């Protein structure tokens, strides 16, 4: 943006992209995976099933959170952030920092840990593979950092 | 030196005014539900929601102590 | 296919 | 029935009046005196943190309700449009305000809207009278009876208890509504201009310890409209993170650059003061015309001082300014009253520029700046509030001319160190008892602000409700103005508080924070290391005494 | 992999402590103010008036350059309170009591206390009697467009603005962040031209939601004086759906057989004319602070969101009772407003109808006004200065683009000196006390030139007022030839 963008962008920290680097910010997201298998296998359905449901919910959560909504929920200077994501705000665009290395990594391993489970099925795991892969780490590379479609 | 100022006195001097263990036990019913409803954001819902949030955790517990 | 599409996803995580 | 009552004032003796403004002293032992620093640099803060359960559940709370508003949203905005006209167009004409920048407003803010902007009435001294209400539809709107109520008062800035109307200032006050008038002919380089004003800047000048003054009509406007005559584009101003917002519009109207640091941290101070002098000016890289420091005396949401003396050592060393902004600091601290530049020994020289306000500690209204005098006339050349708005009012300058001198020690030489002594020893024993009890409290050792941390969305409205329920008045902050994971009740102790009403605060404030599980103090938090859950009444005992012995504050 | 890479260059190996050390050194700030030009200027300063003892009013004593000189029963034509209701017994009386049962002070900003009874009959009582639905308070009026203007508009938005606003609305729409146009000062042809031209691109553009837009101007103006034509610009905001702002801070009080503004004026029902009104209570009122009156939606946007309301201390309360039984006492009998058009009436004849005076100055403000507004015949001031207008326009835009510290112009000042110096000679020859439009040029942003000004009020007999205005005139002729 011009200078004066860039100005009323960093003359207040921006309250909606920085509790993410706060004390338990890790951790909610390891425990908030944790309740979705003891609900889903409330539900009472086989195993592979309850694995699928947790990831995919998670998947698809995390990006309409972090990743569909533009802008601030509240009044910055006149916006300044009227077309960013919250993704894209963590730390005042600093790319591959800890935070969004640990926010990669979690899909990873939420599918590694799945896999055990669904595996003898064709459909489930192609599934469960493309929308990991499609709707997980493709729009946290840093090539898609300020791309519309 | 008396002002214009009513006090209200502590609840522990209210019972001692007005004087076995049933009545410890409703108190510790009441302290168990406290402690649920405060940490719990019931304070910020109108009725439906909080009264659907409780159906809700109900139904938890129920299906969780019917399955163990 | 299994443990390639495993050892696929350890070596992009490094 | 709906409309706020014009309530009626009481006939009842001056002696009981003046008890409700000004509660009499009981004891000597109940003073404190405080002594300087000399220069001695603050250790760094040690921040409390309750246990991880805490945080996760104010995550997950924060996690539903985001949810649940945004599904409201959708229905409402998609269904029932009939009942929704004030966010949809009409006409041809777009809608005054969006529905998604003013979601926390709506959905979070307004179902607790009942624990602000309380309609009061009378003197705001140390009972407040409180005008009752009925919410209907959760909190829509209210409808008043006609019963008001008095409540203890620690929400109000009342530092020294200038907050009266029988006093010497009320006289002063009146004789000067005789004398001038209270209204004013037009801007002070027009016709503005009386003696009182010279006379009050002389005053302001001489009791700082600078050479001249400024007074202004509001505080407000005169960090608004004070950076915009001495900065341009190619200038540049580091701000700590948690400066006032007028100070944030001032830079935002001038045009210069902002870069900030985090609070209390000196040594990324001084790497971000060399990286930003050898990159300069971007997209060009030349140097930058002016550099500009910008501090806050005493930060009013953490109760924490900022470290002057290493500000004016890294100003010395690296060519800098020094901008000091003391709202929460003049009149309340000090062995003396004289703000931050007494409490470190600072010579008040090596700070460029001090503004500040008298609203706050001495029972007015309006603001001031003390420079050199070549600075002092330059900017009553170049200011626009000078050239442009109205005067302030004869009654406003009389109270706080009064206030001035009676501190200085001028007028009536008994009250200004028993007002100055009697705040600082209650902040100190109310700091102490929290602490002791097993609160999480921040501030050094002085301060009149006193926050309380809270953690919990839902425990605002209870803590709030409860000492409503109990008569005494308090004030809650949310995520907007704190950060997130971190609300809180912040007390604003005065002078005109005896130590029984503190004693009467303690206990019931014990009882409430039990039932609402908030004892949640570590050990860090004490001299020793040891966490403390000490009993109620062998705190009051003990604490009074031991409050005057630097030794237990930490910090 | 080798074939398709970038040719680029090796990077350079970063600096080190000495290095940084020895350019940090090297750097030399410039110093906070600009003292070169204090001392040419410091006769602003000096020449200041200052009372003594008194309240500012018809007959003062006044001292100059720290007492150096001094003169008795001046008689005034430079104060801003036009009905002098504020100094009548009842309001007296009412401030007394409300000092007395209340502080002076407020002590808390409106968002948790410090919002008594008072300020709530007062914002119902300036409801009721401006006949809209609600209104709002502020500390000070210069604050209250620039907080609220920017409130409900941001980058997306369309202003249109008029030629020469004031600073306060300049302020504004600096800081609020949108798209500004700006037409020929009550020239409704290049309006409607600007309007047309705009709803053409946006019906091309084809958004999907339209955005805020905003007319800007002001009932009477502040630098030039003269009233701004109403039913045009309802007529016109209507057929091409914007929204009308008016900052009408001399005309309250002044305009209207009741002196409710500018709709009494031109007859017509404020709350479908006009969306926003910033007022102000320290020229007509004889009181401190603004208000801004509009519908419940606005105001409760206002109190949720205006910075200036909502992180400053509330107003004291003897001023708002004072308002409010100022409010009351004009609401009983005119008589005050009826005396006041009849002054400035007989005022404006006075000085547009001389053969004279028809050389050297000009008058710009219209019959309503309270306040005469002179000028210097561009003709006079290109043969007397050498210079015009436009070039100072373009010379301090210049001037202020590329931000040189120090700006100076010298023909500038040599008028200044010669319209103080007009004022000099009336003053130490007739004791009669006029004043010069103060302003701080290099803050403006819009052409405007220096000027002179001549206020009456409502407690002027007729005879003094026209002797005065025969020793003005008398001044004028003396320095001019």
């Amino acid at each position: 943006e011009t200078f004066e963008d860039e100005n009323d962008q960093q003359m207040l920290p921006n309250m909606a992209a920085t509790w993410v680097d706060q004390r338990g910010a890790w951790l909610i997201h390891i425990v908030v995976i944790v309740l979705l298998r003891l609900f889903y296998s409330l539900f009472g359905s086989t195993p592979k099933w309850t694995w699928t449901l947790t990831n995919m919910t998670y998947i698809i959560g995390f990006y309409i959170m972090f990743h569909l909504v533009k802008g601030t929920p509240f009044d910055f200077n006149g916006g300044a952030y009227d077309n960013l994501t919250m993704w894209e705000q963590i730390n005042d665009e600093t790319l591959y920092t800890p935070t969004r290395k640990f926010l990669l990594i979690v899909p990873i391993v939420l599918f590694l840990i799945s896999n055990q489970y669904y595996r003898n099925d064709m459909t489930l795991f192609l599934s469960n593979l493309a929308v990991t892969v499609l709707i997980g780490v493709v729009p946290k590379l840093g090539i898609t950092h300020r791309l519309r479609i | 030196h008396k002002s214009s100022m009513v006090y209200i006195p502590t609840t522990k001097e209210a019972k001692r005014r007005n004087g076995g263990i049933l009545n410890t036990i409703e108190e510790v019913v009441e302290k168990l539900y406290w402690t649920y409803y405060i940490h719990l954001p019931f304070y910020l819902m109108a009725s439906f929601d909080s009264f659907f949030l409780h159906v809700f955790f109900l139904t938890i517990f129920s299906l969780s102590f019917f399955g163990i | 296919g299994h443990f390639f599409v495993e050892g696929l996803l350890g070596v992009v995580i490094i | 029935y709906t409309r706020v009552p014009l309530c009626e004032p009481e006939e009842l003796p001056d002696d009981i009046q003046k008890e409700n403004e000004y509660g009499t002293l009981d004891s000597p032992g109940h003073l404190y005196q405080v002594k300087s620093r000399h220069g001695k640099p603050l250790p760094e803060p040690v921040v409390d943190t309750p246990p991880y359960y805490i945080s996760l559940l104010t995550y997950l709370n924060y996690l539903i309700l985001i949810i649940l508003g945004h599904v409201h949203d959708f229905l409402g905005m998609t269904f029932q449009k009939n009942k929704h006209l004030d966010l949809l167009e009409h006409d041809g004409l777009a809608p005054w305000f969006s529905n998604f920048e003013s979601f926390y407003v709506r959905r979070i803010k307004m179902r607790i809207d009942d624990c602000f902007s309380r309609p009061t009435t009378g003197v705001p001294g140390r009972f407040i009278r409180c005008i009752d209400r009925i919410s209907h539809n959760i909190n829509e709107y209210f409808t008043y009876s006609g019963a008001v109520y008095p409540c203890m008062n620690l929400s109000s800035y009342n530092y020294l208890g200038f907050a009266q109307s029988k006093g010497q200032c009320t006289d002063a006050a009146l004789e000067s509504v005789d004398k001038y008038s209270i209204q004013s002919g037009g801007p002070r380089a027009q016709i503005g201009t009386t003696d009182l004003h010279i006379k009050a800047e002389k005053l302001v000048a001489r009791f700082i310890g600078k050479e001249d003054a400024l007074v202004f009509s509001m505080g407000y406007g005169t960090n608004a409209n004070l950076f915009n005559a001495f900065l341009d584009k190619k200038c540049l101003v580091i701000s700590d993170e948690l400066n006032h917002t007028s100070i944030r519009t001032g830079v935002r109207l001038s045009g210069a650059a902002v870069r900030t640091f985090k609070h209390g941290d000196m040594v990324g101070l001084e790497k971000l003061i060399r990286e930003q002098i050898v990159l300069g000016q971007p997209k060009t890289n030349r140097p930058w015309k002016k550099i500009l420091i910008c501090a806050e005396g005493l930060f009013s949401m953490e109760g924490t001082l900022c470290n002057l003396p290493k500000l004016v050592e890294l100003k010395k060393k690296y060519k800098c300014y020094l901008f000091i902004d003391e709202a929460h600091s003049i009149g309340a601290m000090g062995p003396t009253g004289r703000g931050v530049c007494e409490i470190f020994g600072v010579d008040p020289k090596d700070v460029d520029i001090l503004m500040g306000t008298f609203t706050k500690s001495f029972g007015a209204a309006g603001g001031y700046i003390a420079a050199d005098q070549w600075i002092i006339d330059r900017l009553r050349l170049d200011l626009t509030t000078v050239s442009y708005s109205e005067s302030m009012p004869a009654p406003v300058l009389a109270q706080t001319i009064s206030s001035l001198q009676t501190i200085s020690g001028e007028i009536c030489p008994g009250q200004g160190t028993e007002r100055l002594q009697r705040i600082a020893f209650n902040s100190r024993y109310l700091r102490l008892a929290l602490q002791r009890l097993g609160f999480i409290v921040y501030g050094v050792a002085d301060s009149p602000v006193i926050p309380l941390l809270l953690y919990c969305p839902s425990k605002m409205p209870a803590f709030s409700r409860m000492m409503l329920q109990r008569r005494i008045a308090v004030v809650v902050v949310a995520y907007p103005a704190t950060p997130l994971i971190e609300s809180r009740v912040r007390f604003c102790m005065s002078a005109s508080l005896t130590k029984e009403d503190i004693d009467y605060l303690l206990r019931h404030v014990s009882e409430v924070g039990d039932k609402l599980n908030l004892k949640s103090n570590s050990g860090k938090s004490s001299y020793d290391g040891k966490r403390q859950r000490w009993d109620i009444e062998e705190v009051i005992r003990r604490t009074p005494e031991d409050c005057k012995d630097d030794k237990y504050f930490v910090n | 992999i080798l074939l398709t890479r970038k040719s680029y260059k090796p990077p350079k190996r970063p600096l080190t402590e000495q290095e940084i050390d020895e350019l940090c050194d090297e750097w030399v700030p410039e110093p906070l103010v600009d003292p070169s030009a204090t001392d040419e200027q410091s006769w602003r300063v000096a020449k200041t008036p200052v009372t003594m003892e008194m309240p500012i009013q018809n007959h003062i004593t006044i001292t100059r350059n720290n007492l150096q000189e001094k003169y008795t029963n001046v008689f005034n034509l430079a104060s801003n309170n036009f009905l002098q209701l504020s100094a009548t017994e009842p309001v007296k009386e009412v401030v007394k009591t409300t000092i007395k049962n209340y502080g002076v002070g407020a002590c808390g900003p409106a968002g948790f206390y410090g919002n008594q009874d008072v300020h709530y009959t007062l914002e119902y009582d300036l409801a009721q009697f401006f006949g809209t639905q609600g209104s709002v308070l502020y500390g000070q009026d210069f604050c209250a467009a620039p907080s609220v203007l920017p409130a409900f508009t941001k980058r997306g938005d369309v202003i249109v603005a008029d030629d020469q606003v004031s600073l306060p609305v300049q302020n504004a729409l600096q800081l609020s962040r949108s798209t500004v146009y700006y037409f020929n000062h009550n020239d409704m042809n290049s309006l409607e031209c600007l309007l047309n031209e705009l709803t053409e691109q946006e019906k091309l553009e084809k958004l999907p939601a339209i955005p805020r837009k905003f007319i800007v101007t002001e009932g009477i103006f502040h630098n030039s004086g003269d009233l701004a034509p109403l039913p045009e610009l309802t007529k016109l905001k209507n057929k091409y759906k914007f929204r009308l702002f008016v900052d009408e801070t001399f005309s309250i009080g002044v305009l209207g057989a009741t002196g409710r503004g500018l709709s009494e004026h031109f007859n017509m029902d404020r709350a479908t004319a006009i969306d926003i009104t910033v007022g102000s209570m320290a020229t007509a009122l004889g009181s401190t602070g603004g208000f801004v009156l509009g519908d419940s939606v606005m105001c409760l946007h206002q109190r949720i969101g205006s910075n200036a309301y909502c992180f400053s201390a509330c107003l004291p309360a003897y001023t708002v009772t004072s308002v409010s039984k100022v409010l009351k006492l004009m609401d009983s009998n005119n008589d005050a407003v009826q005396t006041l058009q009849k002054l400035s009436k007989s005022l404006h004849d006075s000085f547009a109808s001389d053969d004279s005076l028809r050389s050297y100055v000009i008058v710009t403000s219209s019959p309503v006004s309270a306040v005469l507004h002179l000028q210097l015949t561009p003709a006079y001031r290109s043969r007397k200065f050498g210079y015009t207008c436009e070039q100072l326009f373009e010379t301090m835009s210049a001037l202020q683009k590329k931000s040189q510290t120090n700006k100076f112009i010298e023909p500038y000042e040599e008028e200044e000196k010669f319209l103080q110096s007009i004022v000099d000679h009336a003053l130490i020859n007739y004791n009669v006390l006029i004043t010069r439009n103060t302003i701080v040029l290099k803050q403006e942003t819009l052409p405007i030139v220096p000027s002179l000004k001549i206020c009456c009020n409502a407690a002027m007999s007729p005879e003094e007022l026209k002797n005065a205005c025969e020793s003005v005139k008398q001044s004028i002729l003396a320095c001019c030839q």
